[PDB]
């Protein structure tokens, strides 16, 4: 059995690599067990970090901003993630034409 | 963060 840190060890990898296409598989999976209620040194936050970056850079861009919108519900103070939230925001506006 | 756009 794989556990939430196991799924978030393999995300980061991808993550690294940038497979961003396993790093929403394995975070995707960080998150449900998390929500789930597992009890876990990984934090629902540092997933969302990672989730939501990686679904932007697949293309996802509305996805990408609703997982930003999640984190900053979670911790409203944090620094790249309200950065990204302007940042996608940005993008999503020029995008509209 | 690794690839991040800073």
């Amino acid at each position: 059995f794989l556990t939430a840190e196991d799924c978030f060890e393999l995300g980061k990898v991808a993550y690294t690599e940038a497979d961003y296409y396993h790093t929403e598989l394995w975070m995707e999976q960080a998150l449900r067990q998390l929500d789930e209620g597992e009890i876990s040194t990984i934090d629902k936050v540092s997933v969302l970090d990672y989730l939501s970056y990686a679904v932007y850079q697949q293309g996802d861009l509305d996805k990408a901003l609703l997982l930003t919108k999640k984190l900053l519900e979670l911790d409203p103070e944090h620094q790249r993630a309200n950065g990204n939230l302007k940042y996608f925001e940005y993008i999503m506006a020029k995008e509209k034409d | 963060h690794h690839h991040h756009h800073h």
